[PDB]
Parts: structure tokens; sequence; C-alpha cells
């Protein structure tokens, strides 16, 4: 019941249990670090259900039990360099690598913004965010 | 890109997390957190195409019995998991099994049964009672280990391609 739903960066959600004293951040590092995203490339937000503004921002230290019964959102910071990879079916004439698993790659998959190149099997291993500062 | 709406449903603590985390960040946690609703999205490609995951998490603590049948509503396909260590929890794959059938109203639902926890030397469910049981849904049945990463791709590249056939 001591809980707060938080929705997340690319459309993903999570509902955490408010130990007494920890904050916005202690409460949040895991789901986002385990759907790797950094905290540092992010803001929580409270939702606003009665305003022209949808959300406003919070400190991340904020003590989380502040905001039990709230409807919170954490986003990207403006123009960090993370985005969803795109991939595209590629065939590997010369000896490629999988960037994975180091085998060779013959007939496999690679990101069109970032490069990583994989073997189908390996696919689940690459990392969520695609990395672009070109 | 077709988006999959997958559920991850079985008992409190059989490994329906780990299992997921496995999936999204290649990691294995080896600590106790119990979930009450996550979330998570991840791009896989599956036989040359890829395609988005949308994994709920779902919580196995029965203080949650009553979010249940929302989400299972909205699911398209669904890994009912038990551990191998737990009798308990692999007869209550039933009881999951039955509760999304009601809210999806048919048996042709998209299901793969899932054995975690394979690493472990306390072995209490053997694979040709789980088969048997798989066999009496008429789904696939996986037996895997978050911790050595044992058939997770395999597991949820099933659920996928059930959902493809179940699609026509
Ligand atoms: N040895 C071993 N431990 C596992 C395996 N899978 C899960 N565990 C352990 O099982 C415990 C609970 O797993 P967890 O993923 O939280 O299970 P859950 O089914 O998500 N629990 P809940 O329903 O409460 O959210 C943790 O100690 C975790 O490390 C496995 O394959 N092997
Ligand atoms: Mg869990
Ligand atoms: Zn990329
Ligand atoms: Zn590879
Ligand atoms: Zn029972």
């Amino acid at each position: 019941s001591n809980t707060i739903r938080v929705f997340l960066p690319n459309k993903q959600r999570t509902v955490v249990n408010v130990r007494n004293g920890m904050s916005l951040h202690d409460c949040l590092m895991k789901a986002l670090k385990v759907r790797g995203l950094q905290p540092e490339c992010c803001a929580v937000f409270r939702l606003l259900h009665e305003h022209k503004g949808k959300k406003a921002r919070l400190d991340w230290n904020t003590d989380a039990a502040s905001l039990i019964g709230e409807e919170l959102q954490v986003d990207f910071l403006d123009h960090v360099p993370l985005t969803t990879h795109n991939f595209a079916r590629k065939t590997f004439l010369k000896l490629a690598f999988c960037d994975i698993c180091q085998k060779f790659l013959l007939n496999g998959f690679r990101c069109q913004t970032c490069g990583y190149k994989f073997h189908e099997h390996c696919s689940t291993k690459v990392p969520t965010m695609c990395v672009d500062w070109s | 890109m077709t988006e999959y709406k997958l559920v991850v449903v079985g008992a409190g603590g059989v490994g329906k997390s780990a299992l997921t985390i496995q999936l999204i960040q290649n990691h294995f946690v080896d600590e106790y957190d119990p979930t009450i609703e996550d979330s998570y999205r991840k791009q896989v490609v599956i036989d040359g195409e890829t395609c988005l995951l949308d994994i709920l998490d779902t919580a196995g603590r029965e203080e949650y019995s009553a979010m249940r049948d929302q989400y299972m509503r909205t699911g398209e396909g669904f890994l009912c998991v038990f551990a191998i260590n737990n009798t308990k929890s692999f007869e209550d794959i039933h009881h999951y099994r039955e509760q999304i059938k009601r809210v999806k109203d048919s048996e042709d639902v998209p299901m793969v049964l899932v054995g975690n926890k394979c690493d472990l030397p306390s072995r209490t469910v053997d694979t040709k009672q789980a088969q048997d049981l798989a066999r009496s849904y008429g789904i696939p049945f996986i037996e895997t280990s978050a911790k050595t990463r044992q058939g997770v791709d395999d597991a949820f590249y099933t659920l996928v391609r059930e959902i493809r056939k179940h699609k026509e």
C-alpha cells in the first residue's frame, strides 16, 4: 500500500515499495539501471492531472514518502544521446566478428545508428539503449 | 515492427524476475526482491524479424490477486513459470492457467510452460511430469536457469513463435 507507481522512459513502468527514509533516487536506481538507463540521464516528474503543464520536475533526493499516492514519471533529460536501436538484416562477405560473443559472424544483424553487429541468438545481449554521439 | 505483449506469471519466488532481467540486462541477481509491477521493453531478433518485446513481470505474492485479471486480458502471450525445487508452485500452474483462460475466453491461448532453477541439485519435479502437463495443455515446455542463462532466450523465443502461429 505504501507504494508508488512510476512511469519510466520508453513506455515502461514500475511499482516500488517505499521504505522509510529513502529518496526517489534510492527507490528508482535499480529499476533504471536494470533497464539500461543511467539515472544521471534522467529527471523524475510529478504528473499534474490539473494544469496547463503535464508534469513538474522534482529533486532526485526528495524523500519518497512525501509522494506516496502520487503518480510519478521519469524522463530522459533534454537531448541525451540515448535512443532506441534501428536493426537491419546484414550479410558480411568479409570475416566479421560478433560484438557479443566474438565468434565469426557470417549472417547477422546491425544497428544502423551505433553499428552493433551481432548474431540473432546474441540479440538479447545487445544493450537496450542505442548510444549516439554522431 | 510488431510489438508483443508478454506476461510472466507464477508463484512468488520461482524466478520470474530473475528470468526477465537475465533477458533484458544479461545480469543475474541472487537477492530477494518481491515484485509488485514491472514492465520492460527490449528489441529482439526472432527468425529474421526484429520485433519489440513488451514484458510485464507480475507479482507472485497472492496479496496482489486483484490486479491480476486486468493484466491477463491485455496480454498476448504468457510464460507460466515454476521452480523445479517447489512442487506446490508446479501444481499451482493450473491455478494460473485457468485464471488466464477465463479472461481470454479461449483455450488457443499462447502459453509456454517454464521450469526454472535448473542449476540447483534438489530437483523435485521431473522433466516427464512437466512434458505431460504441457502435452495436457497443448503448449511447449522449456527448462531454464536464470543463474546460468540456460534456455532464457529459448523460453521467450518460443512464446513469440506461439503468438505468430496462433496469429495465423
Ligand atoms: N539458484 C537459482 N536461484 C534463482 C534462479 N532464479 C531465481 N533465483 C532466485 O530466486 C529468488 C527469487 O527470484 P525472483 O526472480 O525474485 O522470483 P519472482 O518469481 O520474480 N518473485 P516475486 O513473484 O515475488 O516477484 C532470488 O533469490 C533469485 O536469485 C535460478 O535459476 N537459480
Ligand atoms: Mg519478481
Ligand atoms: Zn544502436
Ligand atoms: Zn554472437
Ligand atoms: Zn492451490
